[PDB]
């Protein structure tokens, strides 16, 4: 995999060329997000299980076809696995997040996930639907003013809402 | 790490198909060589494919298909024949 | 599929590396006595018939309960005959290729793999090939390394019988 | 090993031991010599018959359906493997059986038991067995077409020392199995898993001890490691809470009447 | 796998029948240039480092663009797993000489490698390349006069020829 | 494990010196001495069932206590593996005359068969005494004079006595 | 422990039969030999001191690195052990020379020898050479026709160095 | 086990030392000795089933009461007059091997030592087995130097059970 530093690397290696000096003044610029990158994550990590159960009750409450008697989510078993889905696409965005690149949310997460959804039966669909849950979620919970010193995170919520509709993406 | 073991429904069978499996700082620490990367194909049942699933992305393995079976057989596999 | 050619390569393969002397040495052995091999099963070849009609005939005299029990296991009817003499037919076929390819491994794959389940499912008795084979030990009439050989495919087949 | 090493220890037969590997487009030969290098290492070298001898998923490897990790995993999900292993015995010793068979290896910690036993309390036996086989140690050791085989006497990237030397009272011996009479063995490893220590290895001509003249009328040695404590009656100052014991034949009953009356406990009594 | 012995008896057994007095003298023909089989097998094998890397070495002289940053050779696990190719590929043709026939060849070493050089991105075209430069190394090496036993072995170097033949097109 | 080769090897290696002459030529003795080991090797290979089926009849022959109901031998199970037990010793005598060592004996057949037979409650003489009368078996059908070439066979003999009793002295 | 009789004695009743006439007369051979057998035992036994001494300077004079500072025969109490471990090697090879059997040579003094040469770091090698110098030294002065009637005696000749090699062999 | 030549090595390895000249002539004295006592063990194995079954007769001779009541030490039944047999054919067998070995060691080993818990667990009267080793005294047919030989294992088993 790769994080926001070894994607820059990967792609010098295939050039053969040192960094110059706009990629390191990037970089540095991205050191300079990362505290506030940290801060994303340890939100989003720390409010994890509401964000999971607030988007379960939004997405079977607008979509109740699922928790119906032969719903993908019907059945304490499916219901269950839909739920660790939710929380194991939450938890890869925050991977993402953490590594400021979507190699392991792409390479680890999101690869096969829409043919294991085809092959599954799992309408795709209602997944996204929840990730587009997590992602307003996650996003107004990053963009909680209280308790952290101001700045400006339009950046990294950026990159958090673009991981989320990758994630979302990927399974539609 | 699955709800869906001990159930019988668990024992749905499916086919991965997976692509690109090279070494790799990931892979360097097989003991044993791998012989085909164009296209491996892996049956696997339904308790067992979270299991399967991170084993292949773990590797560095692309999973491109993935066929249901409807069965707890793995007949229709007919990939090494 | 099992010579020494073939298990050489096999053992070298699973080592992982190149063919050293010790596979150069089993090709020589294969060599040395390829050539005796190949004229025992030009005899046995010739003598198939006669071997087979005289393994057939050998049997009914050990077991002469095959010629009248009625039964579709046993050798009462011409039906009977005539799978027995084609078996008897394919156990000398299947040690001439044994003795082409220098090793026990047409008989692994032909004919020792699943025979019990074969011998179980269709009642027959295994003394009877047993003593087939013991009448091609005795009349198949090679001298040296061709009969070594001989004794070597035919016994093979009598103690994965026995 | 080395030779030398091996020689003493009785392991020279496992390091001249090659992982088959069942390569595409395998011959009759090669897929017999692969169930049959599964039949001798996941089910421990017992006599197998030919009455349980799983042709279901023997054919599902002649017919390439099934890898060699999945039959691996279709003759420990057995009822062979559940008779010969699993009924019988206790968790401790099931855990350490998985384990020599299915990943070639001792348990390393009392925490990887701990894992093992509350996987089989939340998920049943087919769970516990899978968590060997789907775990990282197997992909990397064996994978989907190697046959697994013992790791424990070779230096392995991830292992505790005192693996090395639990290997050895795991594995017995070339000509050795796992079967006991009535099917029920109890653990020789529970002692130092739970207690984060090793015992020495003793296999084979590392047991035996010189004799000379002291060996008795039988010219043997007896050796007995025993845990000792101190004595209520404080007539010999105890040094060390381990002890070793090389005793005669003749002195036997009478050594052994001696460790029941200070009230220390006997670990080991082994040739010597 | 086959060797000679065991293709023509896979042959007759499938054809039901005993091998005929024209198979059994091929067979001893082939018994015959036995010994110069395993010269060459003797002669590849004691010199398949020298081969493999003049091989190697005149596959990245005049195709300079696998070793350049960014090329199928570029890194030393690439080159590693390229020497590595080499080393297999040449060890299964001297397993196939030594067999005297292909089916160890074909059904070990070549037996899905074109697909896995498409899926890895190697350049099967240099591979081959690196195949025939084996080639006309293995039979140089072959046929040197010096050290040997005179006489006439152009059965066994086109034998040989032909396995190399079949290793290029295979990956081509 | 070792041949009659590689043990003098391991022990010149552990001194650390050549092989002397003297040790040489016992190896080419050896060498003369090799083509009556392979006639021995296959003559009790080709006997090998007559000769285990014999010993097994004429032991409980000798000791009925072994097939009574409740004796190790009673039960189909039990006298499949003690048959087994029986073939395996005689496969592992014939390695040993094979490599003209007894390595393989001490090496994988009587490694740990004490303590197997300890812990399963086999009794070991009676092993022997199988082990004895297959030696018996085998020793009559190496030195039987019919249909091979004369010459003289005490020392093969007398070393297949030694690896049986060898086999016998490590169960009992 | 065991003699020649008693071997054969405690194999027979391992089995609870009579000794056979063949076992009688083989002991009865033993008996016609055990002259011989008195003479060696007397020889070795005079010539004891001088083995021990005429061995150890060959072995030292062979392998100069067992009496180099730091060495492990170097120091006079080391090297007074390496001696009276080549004295007591050569004690028990004559009381199994007198016995006939080598119960007393394994049981007494190689069971365990190589586990103590191993934890001591003495070089078991050395020791296996150190008793093959000795073994031609016994072998010599029993073999020698001077101060004794003559008789065919290769019998016992061969048993000494037989006990010989299996006191090298248990320590190599 | 107990023998001439054990009993020297024993005490010459107690000593640490060398085998003298009285060691020799412990060995020389059991050379001598040891043709006839092959001789007598040769003569006995011959005659066992005889001396064996003259033997329990005589015992139930002198001692009929073994005969007739009932108890499972006794030999009223088949399978008391089976295990007298095998205890006899016991005492013989170790006298053969007391013959061979040249000393009371297979005695020593194998029947003297615990016979007397033996006896008196199983309600097994030693007079009994004193009987059938004097019937052994009476009847083994042995004559000068292999004679003393056998009446000595004898005489040494009936001083042990009386
Ligand atoms: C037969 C003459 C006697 C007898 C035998 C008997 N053996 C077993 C069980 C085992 N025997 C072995 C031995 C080996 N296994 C090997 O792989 C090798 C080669 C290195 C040897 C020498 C083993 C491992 C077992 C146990 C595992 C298994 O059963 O496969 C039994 C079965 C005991 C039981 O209760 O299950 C028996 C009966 N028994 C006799 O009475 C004869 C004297
Ligand atoms: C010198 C004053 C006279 C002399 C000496 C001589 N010595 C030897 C042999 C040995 N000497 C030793 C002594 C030691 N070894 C030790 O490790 C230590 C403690 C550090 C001591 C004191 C030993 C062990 C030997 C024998 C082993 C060996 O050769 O090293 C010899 C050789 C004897 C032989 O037979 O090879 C000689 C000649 N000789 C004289 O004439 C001087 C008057
Ligand atoms: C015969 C003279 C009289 C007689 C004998 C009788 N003996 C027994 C039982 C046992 N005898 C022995 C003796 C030995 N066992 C040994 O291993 C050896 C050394 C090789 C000896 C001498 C033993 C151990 C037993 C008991 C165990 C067993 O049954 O084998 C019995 C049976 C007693 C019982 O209670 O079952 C009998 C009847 N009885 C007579 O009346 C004769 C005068
Ligand atoms: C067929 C197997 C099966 C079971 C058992 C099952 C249970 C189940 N109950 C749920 C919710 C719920 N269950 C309750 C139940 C109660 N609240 C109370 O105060 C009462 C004391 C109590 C009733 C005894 C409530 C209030 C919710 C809604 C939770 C929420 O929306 O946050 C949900 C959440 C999804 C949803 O809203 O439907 C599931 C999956 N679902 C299944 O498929
Ligand atoms: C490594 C990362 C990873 C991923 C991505 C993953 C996805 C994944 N989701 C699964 C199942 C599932 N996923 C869902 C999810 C849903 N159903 C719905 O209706 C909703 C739209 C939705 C939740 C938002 C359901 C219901 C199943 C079970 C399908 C079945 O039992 O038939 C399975 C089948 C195997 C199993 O559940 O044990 C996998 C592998 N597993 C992993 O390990
Ligand atoms: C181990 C746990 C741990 C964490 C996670 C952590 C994070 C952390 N975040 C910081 C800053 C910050 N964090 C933010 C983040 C934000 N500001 C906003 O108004 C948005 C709502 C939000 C984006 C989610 C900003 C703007 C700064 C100051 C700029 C900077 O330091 O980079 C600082 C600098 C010190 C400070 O001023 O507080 C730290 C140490 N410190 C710890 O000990
Ligand atoms: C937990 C981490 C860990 C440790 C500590 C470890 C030690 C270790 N050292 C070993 C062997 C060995 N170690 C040595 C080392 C030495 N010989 C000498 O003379 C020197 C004094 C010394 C080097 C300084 C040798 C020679 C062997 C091989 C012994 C043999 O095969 O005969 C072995 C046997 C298995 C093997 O050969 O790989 C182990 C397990 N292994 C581990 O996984
Ligand atoms: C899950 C249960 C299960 C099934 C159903 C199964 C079927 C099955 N049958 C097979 C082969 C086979 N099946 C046959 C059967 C026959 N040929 C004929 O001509 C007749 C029409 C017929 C019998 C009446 C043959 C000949 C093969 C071997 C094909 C070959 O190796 O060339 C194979 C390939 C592996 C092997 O050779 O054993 C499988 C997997 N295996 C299983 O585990
Ligand atoms: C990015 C990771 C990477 C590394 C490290 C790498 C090394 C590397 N160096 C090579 C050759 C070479 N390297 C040298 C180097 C030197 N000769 C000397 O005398 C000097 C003392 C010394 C320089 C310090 C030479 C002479 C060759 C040519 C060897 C040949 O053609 O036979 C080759 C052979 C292929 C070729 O000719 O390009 C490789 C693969 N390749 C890689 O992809
Ligand atoms: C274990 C190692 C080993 C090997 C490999 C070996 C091979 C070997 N090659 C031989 C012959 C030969 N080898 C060749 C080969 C050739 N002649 C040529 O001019 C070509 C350059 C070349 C083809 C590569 C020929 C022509 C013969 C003689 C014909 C024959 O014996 O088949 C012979 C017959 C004895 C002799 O005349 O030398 C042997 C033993 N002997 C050994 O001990
Ligand atoms: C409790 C499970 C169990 C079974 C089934 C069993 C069978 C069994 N039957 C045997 C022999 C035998 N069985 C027979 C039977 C017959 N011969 C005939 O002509 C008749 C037609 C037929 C009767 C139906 C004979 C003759 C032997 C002796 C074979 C021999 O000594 O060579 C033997 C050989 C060992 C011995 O002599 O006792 C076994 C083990 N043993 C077992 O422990
Ligand atoms: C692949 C099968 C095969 C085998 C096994 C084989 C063995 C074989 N044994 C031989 C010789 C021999 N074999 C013996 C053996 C014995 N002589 C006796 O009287 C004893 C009964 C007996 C010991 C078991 C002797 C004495 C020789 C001649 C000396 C020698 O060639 O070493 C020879 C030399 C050629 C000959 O004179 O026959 C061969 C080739 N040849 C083959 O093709
Ligand atoms: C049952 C009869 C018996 C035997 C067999 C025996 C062997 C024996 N040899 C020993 C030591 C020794 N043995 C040697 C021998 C040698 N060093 C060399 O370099 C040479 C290769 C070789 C002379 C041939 C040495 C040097 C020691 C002392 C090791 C030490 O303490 O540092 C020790 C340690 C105890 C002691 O200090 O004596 C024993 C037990 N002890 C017995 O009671
Ligand atoms: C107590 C001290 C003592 C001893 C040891 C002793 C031994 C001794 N050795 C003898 C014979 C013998 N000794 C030998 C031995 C040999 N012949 C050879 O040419 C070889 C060099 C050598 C083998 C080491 C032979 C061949 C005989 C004659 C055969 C025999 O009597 O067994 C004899 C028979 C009488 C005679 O002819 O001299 C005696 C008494 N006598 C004693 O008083």
């Amino acid at each position: 995999m790769f994080d926001v530093f070894t994607r820059v690397v990967s792609q010098a290696d295939a050039r053969g060329e040192y960094l110059s000096g706009s990629q390191l003044d990037a970089l540095s610029a991205t050191v300079a997000e990362g505290n506030k990158r940290i801060d994303s994550v340890n939100r989003i990590t720390g409010n994890a299980s509401a964000i999971v159960s607030n988007a379960a009750r939004a997405l079977f409450a607008e979509q109740p076809q699922l928790i119906q008697p032969g719903g993908n989510a019907y059945t304490s078993r499916r219901m269950a696995a839909c739920l660790r889905d939710m929380e194991i696409i939450l938890r890869y965005v925050t991977y993402a997040t953490f590594t400021g690149d979507a190699s392991v949310l792409e390479d680890r997460c999101l690869n096969g996930l829409r043919e294991t959804y085809v092959a599954l039966g799992v309408p795709g669909a209602s997944v996204a639907a929840g990730v587009q849950k997590m992602k307003e979620a996650a996003l107004d919970i990053v963009n909680d003013p209280n308790g952290i010193t101001r700045g400006d995170c339009s950046a990294i919520v950026a990159e958090i809402a673009g991981y989320f509709d990758r994630a979302a993406a990927a399974v539609a | 790490a699955t709800s869906s073991r001990q159930s019988d429904a668990g024992n749905r069978l499916f086919v991965y198909e997976v692509i690109g499996l090279s070494q790799s700082t990931m892979t360097d620490g097989l003991d044993y060589p791998i012989r085909r990367s164009g296209s491996t194909f892996i049956t696997v049942p339904l308790k067992r494919m979270n299991q399967e699933m991170r084993r292949i992305t773990r590797m560095g393995g692309k999973i491109v298909s993935i066929k249901p079976l409807e069965g707890d057989s793995p007949l229709p596999h007919t990939e090494g024949i | 599929m099992k010579t020494p050619l073939t298990e050489a390569v096999s053992t070298a393969d699973s080592q992982g590396r190149f063919l050293s002397s010790t596979e150069l040495q089993i090709a020589f052995g294969r060599l040395r006595q390829a050539n005796a091999g190949l004229q025992a099963a030009k005899a046995l070849t010739d003598n198939a018939q006669s071997l087979v009609n005289g393994a057939a005939q050998a049997v009914y005299n050990k077991f002469p309960y095959t010629t009248q029990t009625q039964g579709n296991n046993f050798a009462a009817d011409q039906r009977g005959k005539d799978k027995c003499a084609r078996d008897i037919g394919y156990y000398l076929r299947i040690v001439t290729y044994c003795l082409v390819a220098g090793g026990t491994g047409p008989l692994d794959e032909y004919l020792i793999a699943g025979i019990d389940e074969i011998n179980r499912t269709f009642d027959l008795s295994p003394s009877w090939y047993v003593e087939a084979l013991k009448y091609i030990k005795a009349n198949h009439g090679l001298s040296g390394d061709a009969r070594d050989e001989a004794n070597s495919y035919l016994d093979y087949a009598i103690n994965a019988l026995s | 090993t080395s030779l030398v090493s091996a020689q003493r220890l009785g392991i020279v037969a496992v390091d001249e031991a090659i992982p088959l590997e069942l390569r595409s487009r395998s011959t009759e030969e090669e897929v017999d010599a692969v169930i049959l290098a599964v039949y001798r290492q996941v089910l421990g070298n017992d006599h197998l018959m030919s009455q349980e001898r799983l042709t279901s998923a023997e054919s599902l490897l002649r017919g390439r359906e099934i890898s060699v990790r999945d039959f691996v995993r279709a003759v420990a999900l057995s009822e062979v493997y559940r008779q010969k292993f699993f009924h019988s015995n206790p968790q401790n010793r099931f855990i350490e059986l998985n384990y020599k068979h299915l990943l070639g290896r001792a348990p390393y910690d009392q925490s990887e038991i701990a894992f093992h036993t509350d996987l089989y309390h939340q998920g049943g036996y087919e769970a516990e067995i899978n968590s060997y086989i789907d775990s990282v140690e197997y992909t990397e050791n064996f994978g989907d077409w190697v046959v697994p085989y013992f790791r424990g006497f070779a230096t392995q990237r991830n292992q505790k020392t005192v693996g090395f030397s639990r290997s050895f009272q795991v594995y017995r011996g070339y000509a050795t199995s796992d079967r006991s009479q009535g099917n029920g063995s109890r653990s020789r490893l529970t002692r130092e898993l739970a207690r984060n220590t090793a015992s020495p290895v003793y296999a084979g001509s590392t047991a035996e001890s010189l004799r000379g003249t002291s060996a008795g009328s039988r010219n043997q040695m007896y050796r007995l490691q025993v845990i000792q404590g101190a004595a209520p009656g404080r007539g010999t100052r105890v040094r060390r809470g381990k002890a070793e014991y090389l005793v005669s034949y003749d002195n036997l009953s009478a050594k052994l009447q001696q460790i029941n009356r200070q009230g220390d406990t006997v670990t080991m009594i082994s040739l010597a």
